[PDB]
């Protein structure tokens, strides 16, 4: 679920943590935590990184 | 040839078969521990009731 | 910018009979045989 | 283990064989065999393919 919620915005290295390509603050931590995260705001931010 | 598990290999530049012993040997230890658990026979002693 | 997941553990538990391997360390054990 | 060892550098076609974009030599084969491979050195070579 966190894999498909992050999608292309966070390609995971797989050492137990996900690497976010874009900016994800405390509020974005909380949004992923209560599974309301939408990556439509940060898809173009994280695509070119 | 790796046991009751295995990771056979095929390449395009270095063709040949290898074996991932790291998880395979743990798997064989699990199966043989299961085997020694179940094939362990009980200590109950039946007697000759009927003739 | 990273996010991490997992679970917990305890310092001491109890080794429990299991189908696969006898004596698996668990995080908590109860009693079934009084 | 193979999935997050090889990452986006090696894609999947549907057979179990991995389409590594880098020319994986014998040392690369041994390195991805014995859990030594790192994505950071070869993601630049495997990004454009
Ligand atoms: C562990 O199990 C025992 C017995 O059910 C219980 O009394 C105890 O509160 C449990 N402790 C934890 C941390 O779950």
């Amino acid at each position: 679920r966190v894999k498909r919620q992050l999608r292309e915005n966070a390609e995971e290295d797989g050492t137990g943590c996900f690497e976010i390509f874009h900016k994800c603050d405390d509020d974005c931590m909380a949004s992923i935590r209560n599974n309301t995260y939408d990556h439509s705001k940060y898809r173009e931010e994280a695509m070119q990184n | 040839i790796d046991g009751w598990y295995g990771f056979r290999h095929q390449n395009a530049q270095g063709e040949g078969t290898a074996a991932d012993y790291k998880s395979t040997q743990s798997a064989i230890d699990c199966i043989t521990g299961k085997l020694n658990r179940l094939i362990e026979k009980t200590n109950q002693q039946f007697e000759l009731i009927d003739n | 910018d990273k996010i991490c997941l997992g679970h917990h553990a305890v310092s001491n538990g109890t080794k429990v009979n299991t189908l696969c391997e006898r004596g698996v360390e668990v995080v908590n054990a109860t009693e079934t045989v009084e």
